[PDB]
Order: structure tokens, then C-alpha cells, then sequence
């Protein structure tokens, strides 16, 4: 389950 | 739950994908897992954590990716 | 992590809180509810900076007096909350 | 450790 990553 | 490209393991079994967030600021990845009070086998429980890691120098902040295993282990990884 | 350990006429629960320090724990009781909070601010561990919070609520059986609720921490980070029955 | 309880 490829969870987002915000920057 | 350790650190081993650059990658980190982490146990978040008690958290759901929408209760987790991953963010990168200032050469630091921040992992937050929060769930509001929910009933369990023994009563009611609410949990929260925040985990920070410093990114190694070579690492590009925009390339950092994340994936949660379905049995409750979160990994965060990037290459250099 | 959690153990129900009632005895004949004595309400008793156990909880694994090994990650917390005695001063990071709070046990609070009100109207048939026992309430356990574990909490510490961001601090270093081996892998970096961690901050934890949790709140655990157990329902107290009727008749039980919240004046009588007590607690204790084992050396191995297990918190116990007990209370006698009327 | 003999932790106290708040009523």
C-alpha cells in the first residue's frame, strides 16, 4: 500500500 | 523499526493508512500516526506519535517514497 | 499489551507501557471510567526523535468507588490498575 | 513504582 509523501 | 539507498522500517500496526502521514521538511522526514478514540477489545483507545529522521546529505527530498505493508509495517526509502 | 485480570470481587487490569516513564503516565478516574494517558514530548531515541501519546479508557463496573482505584508500575513497564468491589 | 490516581 504505497502511501503518499508531501514536501 | 530500524534504519538500513536510505530506508527506515517502522511498526505502525495499530494505525490505518488514513491515520498515517509522511512529510519531508528541511532534510528531515516526519512520520505522524494518529487515530482518534476507538473501541477495542478492552475499552477505548486513542493513539498518536510523531517520528523524525534526518535525511543523509546525498538524498534528494523529492524522491523520497513511502509504503505501508498491509500487516502493519511502514517503510520510508530514498536512494543516493 | 493489555490484560484483563479481574479477581473474585476485585476489578483489575494490566497494560504494557514500557515506552513511558512514571512521570509520563496519568491515571484518572471518573463515573465508572478509568482513564490512562501516556505521553511524552519529542525526544531522542536510538533512531531519532520520537513523541508519543495515548489515552486508554476502561469501563468501571457499577458499585465500584473511584476513590478506591489505585495503580502501580512494574519495573518492566507494566501498569496495573485495581479496585475492590463493595 | 506506586503511581497515584486522580479522581
Amino acid at each position: 500500500i504505497t502511501i503518499p509523501v508531501t514536501f | 523499526s530500524e534504519i538500513r539507498r536510505w530506508r527506515v522500517s517502522l511498526d505502525v500496526n495499530h494505525f490505518a493508512p488514513d491515520e498515517l502521514t509522511v512529510k519531508t521538511k528541511d532534510g528531515v522526514v516526519e512520520i505522524t500516526g494518529k487515530h482518534e478514540e476507538r473501541q477495542d477489545e478492552h475499552g477505548y483507545i486513542s493513539r498518536c506519535f510523531t517520528r523524525k529522521y534526518t535525511l543523509p546529505p546525498g538524498v534528494d527530498p523529492t524522491q523520497v517514497s513511502s509504503s505501508l505493508s498491509p500487516e502493519g509495517t511502514l517503510t520510508v526509502e530514498a536512494p543516493m
